């Protein structure tokens, strides 16, 4: 199969969401694809299982009001920064139609 | 000369069929807008069909002619009770023309 | 040629006449969501058997919107069908794929039908009970600078890009203005004796300043003095002048 | 014509995402002079080269100054 | 139109002197600009987008430079320019700091290994 | 393309999002124009609207069930709290018009800051609702959460508080 359907998955990965042709293997194991640009994928596939976690944790404890002032301001933070990374990815999906 | 054929007058308006190349068209003036040409096509067209309507027998060409000032002068000479150009002393003129003529009559 | 090129060149004629059109563009999704939504539901085999449109584009509809809300009826489009104002269904735009569009224009038709009743309302004055005259008279100093924010919004389609979004928030402080027309117009009609039913109006404005004690108190303002001045000569008249006064025993308090 | 209109107006746009580009980084060249590198660098040029002139002619305006 | 008398215009607007006022310049600018002409080195707009996202770094921003990534798309939307690599080279070469060694840091290659 | 996503943020869904009344604006609908996981992106972008729907609907009655002046005035600073929504929502049309290779990840990246101003205070109006608060005790909940814990919410209650105190401040006149 072409390497632009591929590409297009690998772009998604970056946002924590599994792409068509790779989804998540384990919860606590990197994706997995549904010679050497097939070994580079698990590479960049890390960046998402790497955010999961990050942005799962941080999506709970901004709404848990048991958790106190002090933490709720650490998920704004953890957050804000996590808006500067998609700014990379907005550019990221809209080149398509080089890009490696 | 690019730069300087660029500063060129360029449509506000955006396109929203077209986000390839949106320099805008319009949205391309209704008859209830525009008024001092297309006034002149309508009245042409009523002009001929009235004309049509009776046969050919009613003859009233220019939807307007001689002028407006022309016109007026004209009137205002009528007033003095003497010669003019339009009488010796659309096609709606005559009846507006004939209560200002018979003012000075 | 002579007047028909005037026409196909300069002026519009798609959605008036009966006259099918199709516009030629570069498509590419940003304006091609009708289509290309089309094409999907078609490829799917629903079975096709679309419904009978003429293709109106987008700026047209801006028009026909801003003239029912500056209160003239009965237009092309938004005609009534029960007695109720109601968007033609002859519509798509190359993109929204009139789904967005039938209900953003149906919210519109129901705010058109409320207006649409009060201008009726001023109709029927132009073919004594002196409050009703006092109370069309509030309504129009409202309707004539309301119409004047529209008619603004229809030169700005001849002279810059104009869209939906922008039509609905520049006309936000209006469409908060009419929901208090909706209630106190109910009043004065919901009555037998022409002191009764001009007391039950006059008091649901009395009433309704006090419920909400800032745009609309400045509104209810307006049409609070306009509609007391009948009642001010009445009672000025009986106060100075002495002698008790008929109207149909219009004024309040007989001797 | 029309689509030599668009085509004046596609000019435009990559003029804006140029002028926006010398501006971020707040470069010594105005909108008047880029006019001109814009022509240069379109047969093919060394950027190398016309540097080292403007880097010149910029120091002969501080002998003219 | 020829290139050597569109240098004279660039000329006229650097300098206060229009062009017919001095000849010693334009001296050295047709001896450098001359056998130089059509490019000698190898090109790449790559290394000069991560080179402008390397002085928007020196300027202390991350902002700016994944912005200047979509204006490098739009560039590439519109294609009129023939070569992207020049113009951006000349542009990061003639940038001011609005406030070492860097010959053994990354750069494009002479065509010296290359017959020509 | 450019007008349907900026109109079902909004209040009118169309027909690649169906609203479900206990939360809506649902798409899965597989994607060869876009892609099959775009619906996921999307999904996550829906939340926000959904917000927005629910907050409209609850000034639509207002200015047993609730009552109260202060009714009347906690709606109205919840009208202030959502403008910098509608503002942004033009502006992304604006950047729509020329830009010919934008997707809906611009749209999920700029909207990613309401992503905190809009679940914080859809909690505080399912909590007024499911307790009957309509009363002077609507200060105490603004109060609490105005100490909140995110910055969007915690200066965006303090409007609301200033307006609530507005209106006691022409009854306690008239007493005083």
């Amino acid at each position: 199969i072409t390497e632009a359907a591929l590409v297009r998955d690998i772009l998604y990965v970056f946002q924590g969401i599994d792409g068509k042709n790779i989804k998540m293997n384990n919860t606590e194991n990197c994706y997995k694809v549904e010679r050497s640009l097939r070994d580079t994928a698990v590479r960049l596939s890390e960046l998402g299982w790497l955010h999961n976690k990050i942005r799962r944790y941080t999506d709970q404890r901004s709404l848990d009001r048991s958790f106190g002032l002090v933490g709720q301001s650490f998920c704004a933070a953890l957050h804000q920064e996590l808006r500067e990374y998609y700014r990379l990815l907005s550019v990221l999906h809209s080149q398509l139609q080089s890009l490696t | 000369l690019w730069e300087a054929a660029l500063t060129y007058e360029a449509s506000k308006r955006r396109c929203w069929e077209r986000v390839g190349c949106p320099p805008g068209h319009r949205e391309e003036p209704y008859l209830t807008e525009a008024g001092r040409d297309a006034f002149d096509k309508f009245c042409r067209l009523h002009q001929g069909e009235l004309q049509l309507l009776a046969g050919g027998v009613l003859q009233a060409p220019q939807p307007v002619l001689v002028k407006e000032c022309e016109l007026v002068k004209d009137v205002l000479n009528v007033l003095i009770g003497v010669v003019s150009a339009t009488f010796s002393l659309p096609e709606s003129i005559s009846s507006l023309l004939s209560e200002v003529a018979e003012y000075g009559t | 040629p002579d007047d028909r090129s005037w026409l196909e060149h300069h002026v519009v004629h798609q959605y008036w006449t009966a006259r099918p059109s199709q516009f030629p563009h570069s498509l590419h999704l940003h304006s091609n969501l009708a289509a290309v939504w089309d094409q999907h539901l078609y490829s799917s085999d629903p079975l096709y058997v679309p419904d009978d449109r003429v293709l109106v584009t987008e700026t047209q509809v801006i028009r026909e919107t801003l003239w029912l809300l500056s209160g003239v009826k009965k237009l092309f489009i938004f005609q009534l069908i029960d007695g109720k104002v109601t968007v033609r269904n002859n519509i798509i735009v190359t993109h929204l794929t009139h789904s967005c569009l039938r209900s953003v224009l149906e919210q519109i038709a129901a705010y058109g039908q409320v207006v649409f009743r009060l201008q009726e309302f001023i109709d029927e004055v132009m073919g004594p009970f002196r409050t009703y005259q006092a109370f069309m008279w509030a309504l129009y100093k409202y309707f004539i600078s309301f119409k004047e924010e529209l008619a603004e919004i229809e030169k700005c389609i001849i002279n810059t890009t104009i869209t939906l979004a922008i039509v609905v928030d520049k006309l936000a402080p209006r469409l908060s203005q009419l929901k208090v027309l909706h209630k106190v117009f109910s009043t004065g009609v919901a009555e037998t004796r022409n002191v009764v039913r001009a007391s039950h109006l006059l008091n649901t404005l009395y009433k309704a300043i006090l419920e909400y004690d800032e745009q609309t108190v400045s509104l209810l303002f307006s049409l609070w003095v306009e509609t007391v001045r009948p009642y001010l000569q009445t009672v000025d008249e009986w106060i100075v002048h002495g002698h008790l006064w008929d109207g149909a025993r219009e004024f309040i308090i007989q001797r | 014509a029309a689509a030599a209109a668009a085509n004046l107006n596609a000019v435009r746009e990559t003029m804006d995402v140029l002028l926006e580009i010398s501006r971020i980084l707040n470069t010594g060249l105005d909108m008047e002079t880029l006019s001109i590198c814009v022509r240069l660098c379109e047969q093919g040029i060394n950027p190398e080269a016309l540097s080292s002139v403007i880097k010149e002619l910029r120091k002969a305006t501080e002998a003219l100054k | 139109k020829s290139p050597n008398v569109l240098l004279q215009n660039l000329c006229c607007r650097i300098l206060g002197r229009s062009e017919a006022d001095v000849a010693q310049q334009f001296q050295y600018a047709v001896r450098v600009i001359g056998s130089n002409f059509a490019p000698t080195v190898e090109r790449d707009e790559f290394l000069v987008a991560e080179k402008i996202k390397k002085e928007l770094i020196r300027q202390r921003r991350e902002a700016d430079a994944a912005l200047f990534s979509e204006l490098h798309r739009k560039l590439h939307s519109q294609g009129v320019l023939k070569n992207k690599w020049s113009i951006l080279y000349l542009l990061l070469s003639l940038s001011e700091d609005p406030r070492s060694y860097a010959t053994l840091f990354a750069q494009a290659l002479p065509r010296d290994a290359h017959s020509t | 393309m450019i007008h349907e996503l900026l109109l079902a943020l909004s209040g009118y869904p169309g027909s690649i999002f169906t609203w479900n009344k206990r939360s809506g604006l649902q798409v899965s609908q597989d994607f060869p124009f876009l892609h099959p996981s775009e619906t996921s992106v999307l999904n996550r972008l829906c939340r926000l609207g959904t917000d927005y729907i629910r907050f409209t609907e609850f000034i639509e009655q207002y200015t047993g069930g609730l009552h109260g002046i202060y009714l009347r005035a906690f709606c109205t600073g919840l009208d202030s709290v959502l403008q910098p929504y509608r503002q942004a929502l033009l502006d992304l049309e604006q950047e729509f018009l020329g830009d010919p290779h934008l997707s809906i990840s611009h749209v999920n990246y700029f909207l990613d800051q309401f992503q905190l101003l809009f679940p914080s205070v859809m909690v505080v109006v399912e909590q007024i609702k499911s307790q009957k608060i309509h009363g002077c005790q609507i200060l105490e909940t603004v109060y609490k959460h105005s100490c909140g814990g995110l910055p969007p919410v915690r200066s965006a209650l303090e409007k609301i508080l200033a307006v609530c105190h507005g209106v006691m401040y022409k009854q306690l006149s008239a007493w005083m």
